[PDB]
């Protein structure tokens, strides 16, 4: 399918398998995201990342 | 090896034994912007060591019945030092933060803090109380300045938001039994490149006590908490005269 | 070139985002490992400090015995596309015959999806958003009944000048997209691409947008961020006379190919007033109930 | 001209239907993205992090909103006493509605995984302590003794350096998910109970204070997932908005 | 005009015909007319057990 | 018949689908194209060509409506005087609007990329004289003195054989599309001033006139780029055509 | 506009008639099924007894 | 003098920085612009009148009797296109009836 | 496709990529037009080119 | 809120109980003599 790509996603690491029956891309169905998860941002922001089987402080 | 720590960056140093750790804020060092993500076609000026450094803003004073403070940052630093100086000459502004808030206490003082980065902390008024009249904050209220603004309702953190999920933003605990000192290291969060530095405040930094202070007739009656931050890689672009606001 | 050792060995102008977490794939739940006792010394996982500021990491099996349990629980409907990918109420227009709301057979409506509590409670989780739109516009009498009228939509963007009654030269819609649709058949429904001059939405926009000495009279544009003001939706009965049948338009958002950043928590209060976080002074209500005692339930 | 012919679902608006739709602006290129820090990329990364759970949810007046967040300990006869009590349940009416996972799984019909409930003790240095912080698999009531609510899972935690310990409560169901619970017949879901006694005593020395708190923080495990998303519960709304 | 609406366990039911649950922001609806072929979905399977 | 289902979108009439519709004439070869000089493939082209900007918007009267387009220059005090100001807005009602610029950027609703202005001396050969064109980024307000908006980007130009310089106005933005700027909300959108101070002074010989003139021309870079196609603002109709 | 025409049998409702039909829930992954013993894979199994 | 515009690049009146453009121009193109449909004629079939009391009205083919879109094909002087025409009745109060 | 080419572009350097449903080419959708533009006609339109970098008149 | 503006140097109190402000050499000259009263405030050095 020859069409322009100037969806809302373009430049991202999840890669989309959707249908379009237009020449724009931000007319095409929602389709399915990849599953990438990073617990790692909002639960543990910290600078030096300690084991779990140590206590922290010592 | 984890309890001490050090900060230093520019001409200013910090040292403190009963820290607890330096959060990152999101994963992501503050940093300048690329080529990609840039809009100006001028270049932008960037002083090294004259605006990357600790400015100690204010002394406030945790009472019994304390409710909290906010700080409307970049707002606390128009009329400090250099960066003050540039923020009103300039246009553009792009940085980084690095707060550190210290709050001491003996091993007889118990109590505790909740030290929060809220993006975009928007004020709101209580409507008159019963919610006819469309009511807004006043210029001295929205952005307080560097002496800070004491909380009216601290539950719903004046905003319309419950303080019990607060935690999901940035947030460390002052709490006077383990640690003495909160540090948290912030990036740039803006959808644009760069900002005005004299309207738009990207985030709110929210002091709040949790837990109350308790003590007995004999110790020290006053404690003080103190806020220090320091800009990280700043950046401006855009000369003019100098406008106050 | 570069002489001075102060540059040359220097940091100044890095400009990659050095991220210190790396995304994973998880298209399922995580498996738990067999555990037995252990009784040591020096090594607990238990104890922690939530001062850090970071969350716990105690797994299930340094806590307890644990089975080994093969998890096939699949994580595809928490994602963004599969929270924001359903339509709700976003706004209605009324159209009455005789009175004196819209008497003359036109509504504007400003755009903005804060205006019902259902939809703005959950856009107003995030800070920043970034979405296309699939609008949807369902036209009916008060009484539920459908007429043969005809409709006509037009979306004003910002600048181009607003109609001042049905039969204005603003209707000719030399370049603004217009649908027209009659009621009796299905309801239209178009696709909005990302139309903002920033490079994402945001509900919460802290300052102001001029500069100047802000006294009480200029205080009503606080909050107010020129980047979400997208036009004015207008609609028309297309003709020249006075119509006879009265119309109600209901308007339907869902996103797709969403992406958001900077979470926040959300309201629990009740809202007030549109784009503008005010809520009850006396009324202050608790996110919970409330019980008797502690000690008991 | 084709051969077709209309199967019924036709005309209808379905407000979940994913599909084609018509565009309005065309060769239109939108404004290119830059990179913002905090993408998220799930909701289970919300789900992650602790917040405040309100165990003494006692208190109703306005002026006194900020004690519903944390409960007293103090010094005890020393016969093993009950400190507090709540349910486990993150769909209920109770302390988990002012979470992160108590409002968005008031979006989730369904919910499944190991839950956690990380305390933190704010009381003095030279104060320390024990307690027990038992979980009540479902049957079982409201223990009358220590004696009696030991036998499920426990965890004692002593005060100290460390000041936080972490109750993960396990996944004990019959089912692979489990909705929310409330009265009537719905009780079939409920998960059980968490209690804190104390397993010694509060001791405290001269010129310290008497009476200390503690704060609970409730998060999820890396195996939690939800399904079949829904309308919020725990919410309501005044008519006429203006 | 008429709306069909699916209330998952849980959610609160309208009081009425003018009630604010009728929003649909997370519930899935069908708006059908009377002058067009029956409404038809497709419902997975949606237990717990 | 093949199974089919209409889903909603069905039985519009969307003014910007584009999409095959039916032809009326079978088999019909149109007129074959001859090569006409001035074809153009773009309007980023009409863009860049320079269109008398009018700075002098005083005079009202059809009788003086040429005036318009040039403002005066003549002998001061040397004080360092101020000749002219205007702002710096293509999508505003001001001297930007009789450009090749304003209309076609009164079609669109976003703009991007760098202006120019060029401007033009007319006054005789045995005079010269030098002129300060600052440019002020937005925030600042008037100045009140040369000494005061010299801080902003300036240029200064002497006359001579070249009788034309040219101050590109800089791209200092904050978003990468900004919008059509006007009364209230939409001051964010603000591009500046561009004030034209004395620097020396007009010096002119015996015989040689007094008052000269100078003409303002502005146009686009090679980096502006238009989006968001609209209606255009700056026009109005009477009724009844005809 | 693609050509097409609508030949009889439209805007039926037969019973019986196998189809496609609209999906309301997006993404969803339902509950896995583990060994029930008795699964029977045809009606003349019951015959038989 | 010369008749020809400005060639000052950027770069050679202030101090720049490198900036990779990436903002499209696939929006001002011809097709982009016009493909938009606009109102070029109304005809009238009034029951009692004297403007077109027979049931039929005849309309001379010319796009010029509309102000906004006369405006923008006048921009140019030679035009070469095709045409998509959409007729839209309905009655004067907007009610459709079967005709 | 088998079709008549009789659009209102045929003889020129602009390759669209549209789609079309009948034998003449006039009825298909607009499509994707090529980006090529020329700014020395309009804007620089003199015999001999001068650099930029020189003063014209000397 | 002054003096802050300088270099300083924030020391907290607990186990180790000493901190070392080194004062940089902030010069013109390479060298500087002994300030007193009078001209001879040009090599003064500052406050702390
Ligand atoms: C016929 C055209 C249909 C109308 C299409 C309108 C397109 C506008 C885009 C909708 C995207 C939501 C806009 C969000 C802005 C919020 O209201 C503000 N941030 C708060 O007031
Ligand atoms: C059922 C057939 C529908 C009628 C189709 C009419 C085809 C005529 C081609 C339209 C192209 C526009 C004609 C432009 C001419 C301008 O009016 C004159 N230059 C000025 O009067």
């Amino acid at each position: 399918s020859h069409e322009n790509s100037n969806s809302a996603t373009e430049g991202s690491t999840i890669n989309y398998t959707t249908i379009n029956y237009y020449k724009d891309s931000y007319a095409a169905t929602a389709g399915k995201q990849s599953l990438k998860q990073d617990p790692d941002k909002f639960a543990n922001p910290v600078k030096d990342i300690f084991t779990e089987m140590a206590a922290p402080l010592k | 090896s984890d309890r001490v720590a050090q900060l230093t960056i520019g001409n200013s140093t910090i040292t403190t034994q009963e820290a607890a750790n330096i959060i990152v804020g999101y994963g992501e060092w503050p940093s300048y912007c690329s080529d990609d993500d840039a809009t100006a076609v001028d270049k932008p000026t960037r002083p090294d060591v004259s605006v990357n450094r600790f400015y100690t803003l204010d002394t406030k004073l945790w009472e019994k019945s304390s409710k909290g403070w906010y700080w409307k940052f970049p707002d606390v630093l128009t009329e400090t030092g250099v960066f003050g100086q540039n923020a009103q000459f300039h246009y553009l502004y792009r940085s980084g933060f690095c707060i550190h808030v210290q709050c001491n206490a003996s091993k007889f003082h118990q109590g505790a803090l909740l030290v929060a980065i809220l993006p975009e902390y928007v004020i709101g008024t209580v409507a008159g109380g019963t919610g006819t009249e469309d009511s807004h904050p006043p210029y001295k209220q929205t952005q307080p300045g560097a002496d800070g603004f004491e909380l009216q309702h601290p539950y719903v953190l004046d905003a319309g938001i419950p303080i019990s999920q607060l935690t999901v933003c940035h947030h460390q605990r002052i709490n006077l039994r383990t640690n003495n000192c909160a540090t948290i290291i912030v990036p740039y969060m803006n959808t644009l490149p760069f900002d005005s530095a004299l309207n738009h405040c990207n985030f709110g930094l929210l002091v709040v006590p949790i837990s109350p202070l308790d003590f007995d007739q004999g110790a020290t009656p006053v404690i003080p908490i103190t806020i220090t931050l320091a800009p990280m890689c700043s950046e401006f672009a855009g000369l003019r005269q100098a406008v106050t606001q | 070139g570069d002489r001075v050792a102060d540059v040359i060995e220097s940091s100044i102008g890095d400009s990659v985002s050095r991220a210190l977490t790396q995304a994973l794939p998880a298209p399922t739940g995580q498996n738990t490992q067999v555990s037995s006792h252990r009784l040591d010394t020096g090594e607990v996982p238990a104890l922690q400090a939530a001062e850090i500021g970071a969350s716990s990491n105690t797994s299930d099996e340094s806590m307890i015995e644990t089975r080994c349990v093969l998890n096939s629980h699949s994580t595809a409907e928490t994602t963004l596309d599969s929270f924001f990918s359903r339509a709700g109420l976003v706004g209605e227009i009324d159209l009455p015959l005789e009175g004196t709301t819209n008497p003359n057979g036109y509504a504007n409506w400003d755009i903005d999806i804060t205006g019902y509590a259902q939809m703005r409670r959950k856009v107003e989780l995030f800070t920043y958003m970034r979405f296309d739109a699939e609008f949807t516009f369902v036209a009916c009498t008060p009484t539920g009944q459908v007429v043969p009228q005809l409709l006509q939509y037009m979306f004003v963007p910002p600048g181009a000048p607003k109609p001042e009654s049905r039969e204005s030269l603003a209707w000719q819609t030399a370049t603004n997209p217009s649908v027209f649709v009659k009621l009796t058949d299905p309801p239209a429904q178009v696709s909005v691409p990302f139309m903002s001059p920033a490079s994402a939405y945001q509900w919460f926009y802290d300052g102001y947008p001029t500069f100047g000495e802000h006294k009480q009279e200029k205080d009503l544009e606080y909050g107010a961020c020129p980047n979400n003001m997208m036009g004015t939706f207008s609609v028309r009965t297309v003709g020249s006379s006075k119509s006879k049948y009265p119309l109600v338009v209901r308007i339907y958002m869902r996103m797709k190919h969403v992406r958001a950043w900077i979470p926040r928590p959300m309201r629990n209060q009740n809202y007030l007033f549109k784009a503008n976080p005010n809520y009850a002074g006396n009324s202050i209500k608790p996110t919970g109930t409330s019980r008797s005692a502690i000690t008991t339930l | 001209g084709f051969p077709t012919e209309l199967k019924p679902g036709t005309n209808q608006f379905l407000t979940t239907d994913d599909g084609v739709s018509a565009p309005i602006l065309p060769n239109f290129h939108p404004t290119p993205c830059i990179h913002i820090p905090g993408e998220v990329r799930n909701l289970l990364e919300l789900c992650q992090v602790e917040t405040i759970l309100e165990v003494n949810n006692v208190p109703t007046n306005a002026t006194s909103l900020m004690e519903r967040l944390r409960f007293p300990v103090s010094a005890q006869a020393g016969k093993g006493e009950l400190c507090a009590v709540f349910r486990a349940d993150p769909g209920r009416d109770g302390p988990w509605q002012s979470t992160m996972l108590g409002q968005l799984c008031g979006y989730y019909t369904q919910w499944s995984g190991s839950l956690e409930v990380t305390f933190m003790f704010t009381g003095s240095f030279m104060a320390t302590g024990k307690m027990l912080i038992a979980y009540t698999p479902p049957g079982g009531p409201l223990p009358k003794d220590r004696a009696t609510a030991m036998l499920g899972t426990h965890v004692i935690w002593d005060f100290g350096l460390q000041s936080s310990v972490t109750l993960v409560i396990p996944w004990i169901s019959n089912t692979h998910y489990r909705a929310h619970a409330r009265d009537g017949v719905f009780d079939y879901y409920t998960t059980g109970l968490v209690s804190i006694w104390y397993q010694t005593n509060y001791v405290v020395p001269i010129g310290a204070p008497n009476t200390a708190y503690i704060i609970a923080l409730a998060a999820a495990q890396k195996n939690f997932t939800m399904k079949l998303c829904k309308d919020t519960s725990h919410i309501l709304q005044t008519a006429s908005i203006q």
